[PDB]
């Protein structure tokens, strides 16, 4: 009931070749009108056509990027696949397979170009310097920063300080990620309550606890 | 390549008030009587929600309250009532002729009272310097409107390099923003410098917010 799945590699190292797949089932691309494309869509900014082909074989591309893109059909196998060579750090994004280049969009599959390598990260802890004020309330904060790749998961006190948590997004930084998460308490629970940042970097296998400790 | 110009960039609504968006066609989108105008919903983290196709043609499942209108180059979205979930992206692409385009994207956030950042500032942690390294970070939190600008001054100087921003989005709870930003040094400048400020200029204050140490 149009079931689209897009399938590819994770990281690739700049100047290869991306090899994506989209596995549909609910249609076929022998009806007449129907056609498949790939949409990409860089991290954060919006979506970017890439390619089409129609029922009849007849492929169209995007002009940019025409001279990397090369899309296929497997009729039996129900999978359509594009190419794209010479990889480039712009080419990350998240490839989506659809139907018809706008009705029925597949989950989406990220690739990200990369030549660092897997580096665990630091946690570094972010006390404040003091005077009891704001509300008296206390922000304190924990860096996480320089991990590849994505993601690492920061909780504070094990997923038990939920209100007051702000982890903003990672940033790239040197072909590396850095991550901050800030908590504010109330003057009545720090340091009186001990306060620790968690961060788990399931690609290194590394788990770090640090406790803020006034300063 | 039919441009699309989709306005406003943002909407600030309440729960309850119709939402409009508008998206313009640089020429026609109608092989007369088609229009392959479509409009997207997408939240945070998610794929593209198709909501309408074709113009006026409600997917399978889109809560009612989502219109679509237009015709040839000029088309329309409204929400109505605009409620709590709505606020995320909505973007319009055009199929009439490939390549496909999209437009820039409008996202509608949910309307609350002004607040201002509380701004904190943290110097670098043992752990870093003993590393080699000096982050300072500055989160500013908890503020509505989104428009804030952060400087960062050492020794009274306006120094803008090696600066990582990072924002939330808006909070489900009481419709903030927070942003983070943290400025970068080798441990040998950070030593070189005694007062690191962090200065903010939100629509809320006459002029800046500023949080300063020396070491």
């Amino acid at each position: 009931q149009v079931q689209l799945q897009e399938s590819g590699p994770g990281i690739l190292q700049p100047s290869q070749t991306l090899s994506l797949t989209c596995s549909f089932s609910g249609f076929s691309l022998s009806t007449y009108g129907m056609g498949v494309s790939w949409i990409r869509q860089p991290s954060g900014k919006g979506l970017e056509w890439l390619a089409h082909i129609f029922w009849d074989g007849d492929k169209r591309y995007n002009p940019s990027l025409k001279s990397r893109l090369k899309i296929s059909k497997d009729t039996s196998n129900n999978q359509v696949f594009l190419k794209i060579t010479s990889v480039d750090t712009a080419d990350t994004a998240t490839y989506y397979c659809v139907q018809e280049g706008y009705i029925y969009w597949g989950q989406g599959t990220s690739v990200t170009v990369s030549s660092a390598k897997t580096t665990a990260p630091s946690v570094y802890p972010l006390a404040p310097v003091c005077g009891d004020t704001t509300g008296s309330s206390v922000t304190l904060g924990c860096l996480v920063k320089g991990y590849f790749p994505e993601p690492v998961t920061l909780t504070w006190n094990s997923g038990s300080l939920s209100s007051g948590v702000h982890t903003f997004p990672a940033v790239l930084q040197s072909d590396l990620y850095t991550l901050s998460s800030s908590v504010t308490v109330t003057s009545s629970t720090w340091p009186s309550q001990s306060i620790t940042c968690n961060v788990a970097h399931p690609a290194s296998s590394t788990k770090v606890d640090k406790k803020i400790e006034p300063r | 390549d039919i441009v699309l110009t989709q306005s406003p960039g943002s909407l600030a609504v309440s729960l309850g008030q119709r939402a409009t968006i508008s998206c313009r066609a640089s020429e026609s989108v109608d092989d007369d009587g088609n229009s392959f105008l479509h409009w997207y919903q997408q939240k945070p983290g998610q794929p593209p929600k198709l909501l309408i196709y074709r113009s006026s043609n409600l997917i399978s499942g889109i809560p009612d309250r989502f219109s679509g209108s237009g015709s040839r180059t000029d088309f329309t979205l409204t929400i109505n009532p605009v409620e709590a979930d709505d606020v995320a992206t909505y973007y319009c692409q055009q199929s009439n002729e490939d390549p496909l385009t999209f437009g820039a994207g409008t996202k509608l956030e949910i309307k609350r009272a002004d607040a201002a950042p509380t701004v904190s500032i943290f110097p670098p942690s043992s752990e870093q310097l003993t590393s080699g390294g000096a982050s300072v970070v500055c989160f500013l939190n908890n503020f509505y409107p989104k428009d804030i600008n952060v400087k960062w001054k050492i020794d009274g100087s306006e120094r803008q390099n090696g600066v990582l921003n990072s924002w939330t989005d808006q909070d489900s709870k009481d419709s903030t923003y927070s942003m983070s930003s943290t400025l970068t040094l080798t441990k040998d400048e950070y030593e070189r410098h005694n007062s690191y400020t962090c200065e903010a200029t939100h629509k809320t204050s006459t002029s800046p917010i500023v949080k300063s140490f020396n070491r």
